[PDB]
């Protein structure tokens, strides 16, 4: 099966973009980037093309939708919910949400079939 | 071709006036937005003149605004309004 | 460059205006040309289309229509509309 | 028209007008089940998602059909923290589109973002 | 332009007539209308300077005083704030004057108070330009005073 | 041959530099150029230099037209054949 | 209570403080129609001034009106009410800058 | 062969974002006594030139000094006459 | 950036990172430039809610300038309560009033500027061609030798 979506290869596709930003993981906060009101505009524009570029990667014939949601220092009952008219035996859409430091991030990916 | 500005209200120091005449001809060229413009202008104006400050640039606009003593200036290069205060 | 046909008009497929501006926009002039006739009377439905923009949508709309003319015009972001119908060309831009 | 007939071969495209139907369509819908604007406790979070399921469906009543629907719904309490919800999806230009509608009360904001993609 | 390009002689079947004997005539009178509604507005402009000139001389005194005692201060302050309100207000209220005082010039064969008029006009531009560096120049002895 | 124009220009306050200009670069502009849209290019970059932005100018040997526009800035004339119409808003 | 129509851009202020300088914009520009924008920013910066329980202290009240203005300032926190009133069809900034 | 939709399209999956709650004091202190914030009233603007389709115009020049013959025989050529001549005498 | 073909030799399309909804170009006029200038290139990037709110953490760079403005603030107010403690004779002056005796009228002057605005006006303009008369000729060799 050349062509297909799978739920691993999103996930990996979108932690490589979250890790490309601001991420040398590791397990130790390596780094610290606290949430400017200057930086945020230039985070999400930089987020999202990362995002689409390791989509694009490995990428077959799907369209590709992507949300970023960025939150201030949380303190505020944030919910998400994502719901997608599409055949189940075709597409699948997944959502994923990172705790980095001060700010708190979700990402949203849609795939529609082509 | 950007000609000099033409100061009409103003109330600065002759030191003054020239460094404002001065960001204002850098401003102008280095961002070409109306919000941008004075962004610069409010910036740059903090490390000279403390903390408070404030700048507005305006095609058509009016006010009546409560500024420091020596701390205000209105210039109108061509076609364009630029007003800035303190506190 | 490239037209298409849509709500019985010849517009320009990359529509710079929103799509519902522009729909409510074409379908006023159809309704406003089953009534007055562009080759008598021609001046009069331009104002009666000019204030119909400044009622439903934002303010000082420009209308420009022709059986032949050329124009390059400054407008708002998504505020510019160029369609033809049988042969006149109606052009109009918000500011 | 023999080119706009062949245009409908390449692509059927069916381009419903897709912007500001829906985002009037969605608009109606969130003021009406919103409620009361001072709600935003942790009971209310499930009750948020119920207003999902029913907003979809209505997109599919508002001269869709043959489009793909994907909706994404935000429900958060604002206390003067800075956050912006960007979006850019990977699609055919002029043969999808988005809509999007944004509700901000005095305590309360709800976002809600449409996407539609066409398919043979 | 009626009076300029109307024809010289009109005919019929079996006359002329000569137009030129009645048209010089009308030249010469609807000329003295217009000198009437320029002489209207002559008289016009010529108030607003005089209500310009004053207004400048009447700020321009209150600077002259000495303004030593305290009672005498409290006055000519609140002349420093009418002189700022002025100064919004009159750059509005001068650019109807400056086109009122253009305008007949094209429109009026007087030539406008000789040039005692013209000299009085130039002072006045220059007078609240001085009015401007004075009010600078007093905003810092007021605030040693 | 030019016979009805509207002229609403300032005139007064040596403003006819705005007025004069229009008449001048029509001319120049249209024997040169001799495309419609490459006229409006042209007569629009140059008074939006001198008299500063968001003048709209329109070219056509036929067309109808209502606008708005900002008082004594709005000039109409035919240049030759072509009728020329310019206007400032904003 | 009835409120008269406007477009909110930015509102960091409390409802019950902006309805009221709304309220008082539409009526202030209703009396001198086609009038300067400076006359109208003069009358409506005394009306907040003079109202009690309006002031929130640091600055002064300080109001610009136009049609077309970009801009950047520093004001005191949750001060600053930006409208732009539907039948006019004119931006006005009100707030206090320490 | 081309493409067409009778497959059913229909089906619907749902999925539930969050964030994770954390600690009150947050070690963070609300608002500044002053605020910086550059608020534009323009909308940005963009040009675009329309013009109208000038009918293209081709130029071409035709003489018909010569009679009217048939298309095969050229009017010019004296062969092609003298040929035709003595196919109409064969009656 | 990827191509779809499409099945049965259709006039292949493709799909492009690009939302079509944001505009093509945007124009904005420099004055050091003096003339309009137009960028292609845009930031192609829909937002449906941007929020920017006040809202510091503890050691910030933004929070320490913002504690310089508190204490120079305040230093002018101490600086004015202490010196009019000190001239006047046990002064019973609050905060509060110090502050609105520190604002002066020879301390902070309050000037009201408007630029001059051209009041719109809204004009009709239709242009018709010159009328175009049908003409018929005949020429025979006679009339013109006639």
């Amino acid at each position: 099966t050349d062509k297909e979506y799978i739920s691993e290869e999103v996930q990996k596709a979108i932690d490589d973009s979250v890790k490309q930003v601001f991420g040398i993981k590791d397990d130790s906060s390596q780094v610290t980037i606290t949430y400017n009101k200057d930086k945020v505009n230039l985070w999400t524009q930089q987020i999202i093309d990362y995002t689409i570029r390791g989509l694009n990667k490995l990428g077959k014939h799907f369209k590709y939708c992507v949300t970023a949601i960025l939150q201030q220092t949380n303190h505020a009952g944030i919910s998400v919910q994502i719901t997608a008219y599409q055949d189940t035996n075709t597409d699948g859409s997944l959502i994923q949400c990172y705790e980095i430091n001060d700010i708190y991030a979700i990402v949203s990916v849609f795939a529609m079939a082509v | 071709m950007n000609h000099e500005p033409e100061v009409k209200a103003t109330d600065m120091e002759e030191d003054m006036i020239k460094r404002v005449k001065e960001i204002a001809i850098n401003a102008v060229k280095e961002y070409k937005q109306e919000k941008q413009i004075a962004h610069y202008i409010k910036y740059e104006f903090d490390k000279i003149d403390g903390y408070g400050w404030n700048c507005i640039v305006g095609r058509n606009f009016g006010s009546h605004i409560i500024h420091q003593t020596k701390k205000y200036i209105f210039f109108k290069i061509n076609e364009l309004c630029l007003l800035l205060w303190k506190a | 460059q490239q037209y298409k046909t849509f709500m019985g008009a010849r517009v320009l497929w990359p529509p710079e205006c929103a799509d519902d501006i522009l729909e409510g926009a074409i379908r006023e002039t159809q309704d406003a040309l089953k009534k007055f006739e562009i080759a008598r009377e021609g001046q009069k439905i331009a104002e009666h289309l000019k204030k119909y923009m400044d009622d439903h949508f934002d303010p000082y709309w420009h209308v420009f229509f022709g059986k032949n003319f050329g124009c390059q015009a400054v407008h708002n972001k998504n505020r510019f509309i160029y369609f033809y119908i049988e042969k006149t060309a109606f052009l109009m831009y918000q500011t | 028209r023999k080119r706009e007939a062949s245009l409908i071969t390449l692509n059927y495209i069916k381009n419903r007008f897709y912007p500001s139907k829906i985002q009037k369509i969605i608009k109606e819908l969130f003021e009406d089940r919103l409620k009361g604007v001072e709600y935003d406790p942790n009971n209310a979070n499930q009750l948020s998602e119920r207003l999902v399921l029913e907003l979809r469906e209505k997109i599919k009543r508002g001269k869709v059909p043959r489009y793909k629907i994907g909706v994404q719904v935000v429900f958060g309490e604002i206390k003067g923290q800075g956050l912006r919800i960007a979006s850019k999806c990977l699609w055919d230009v002029q043969n999808d589109n988005y809509a999007s509608y944004t509700y901000t009360s005095e305590k309360v904001y709800c976002t809600g973002i449409v996407f539609g993609c066409y398919f043979e | 332009e009626e009076i300029e390009k109307i024809v010289p002689t009109y005919k019929i079947g079996a006359m002329e007539l000569m137009t030129h004997n009645i048209c010089t005539s009308l030249s010469t009178w609807a000329k003295e209308w217009k000198l009437q509604y320029s002489q209207d507005l002559h008289k016009r402009a010529r108030q607003l300077l005089d209500s310009l000139t004053e207004q400048t001389k009447m700020l321009s005194t209150k600077l002259s005083k000495p303004v030593k005692d305290i009672d005498s201060l409290g006055y000519v302050m609140e002349t420093l704030e009418q002189i700022r309100k002025e100064q919004a207000e009159i750059d509005m209220k001068f650019n109807p004057v400056q086109e009122m005082y253009s305008l007949l010039d094209n429109y009026l064969p007087g030539g406008i108070t000789d040039k005692d008029e013209m000299d009085a006009r130039s002072l006045l531009r220059r007078n609240w330009d001085i009015l401007i560096q004075q009010a600078e120049i007093k905003g810092k002895e007021y605030q040693h005073k | 041959h030019a016979n009805e124009q509207i002229i609403d220009m300032p005139e007064n306050s040596e403003m006819k530099s705005m007025k004069n200009d229009a008449f001048s670069q029509a001319k120049f502009a249209v024997e040169n150029y001799k495309f419609e849209n490459k006229i409006s290019s042209h007569i629009k970059k140059f008074f939006d230099e001198k008299y500063g932005p968001n003048w709209h100018c329109v070219v056509g040997k036929h067309f109808n037209a209502y606008v708005s526009y900002d008082s004594k800035n709005f000039i109409f004339f035919y240049e030759g054949q072509l009728a020329i119409l310019l206007y400032r808003k904003g | 209570e009835p409120l008269p129509p406007h477009i909110i851009r930015f509102n960091d202020m409390a409802q019950h403080l902006l309805k009221k300088v709304i309220r008082q914009a539409d009526v202030l520009i209703k009396e001198n129609p086609q009038g300067l924008e400076k006359d109208i920013a003069l009358n409506l910066v005394k009306f907040v001034k003079s109202q009690p329980e309006f002031k929130i202290g640091d600055g002064e009240w300080q109001c610009i009106i136009g049609k077309n203005f970009g801009c950047s300032l520093t004001f005191d926190a949750n001060v600053l009410a930006f409208f732009d009133l539907l039948p006019s069809r004119k931006s006005i900034l009100l707030f206090k800058s320490g | 062969k081309e493409f067409n939709n009778p497959i059913n399209f229909q089906d619907t999956e749902t999925r539930y974002g969050g964030i994770q709650n954390q600690v009150v004091n947050i070690n963070q202190y609300v608002q500044r006594n002053p605020n910086f914030i550059d608020l534009d009233n323009i909308a940005e603007l963009s040009e675009h030139s329309v013009n109208t389709e000038r009918v293209k115009t081709g130029d071409r020049g035709m003489s018909h000094k010569e009679g009217g013959w048939p298309g095969n025989v050229d009017p010019n050529e004296a062969q092609e006459t003298g040929r035709f001549k003595k196919r109409i005498e064969k009656s | 950036l990827t191509a779809q073909e499409l099945n049965e030799d259709m006039p292949s399309k493709m799909l492009e990172p690009k939302n079509p909804q944001a505009p093509k170009n945007i124009t904005v006029y420099d004055y050091y430039t003096r003339k309009f200038k137009t960028d292609e290139l845009v930031d192609q990037m829909i937002v449906h809610f941007s929020m920017d709110g006040d809202y510091i953490w503890k050691e910030s760079n933004e929070y320490k300038t913002q504690e310089e403005i508190r204490d120079t603030k305040k230093a002018l107010i101490k600086e004015a309560m202490r010196k009019q403690e000190s001239e006047e004779p046990g002064a019973n002056h609050d905060e509060e009033a110090i502050k609105q005796t520190l604002r002066n009228k020879f301390n902070y002057n309050t000037r009201e500027c408007q630029t001059i605005n051209p009041s719109i006006r809204e004009r009709g303009v239709s242009t018709e061609p010159p009328p175009s008369d049908t003409i018929c000729g005949n020429i025979t060799q006679w009339e013109i030798f006639d």
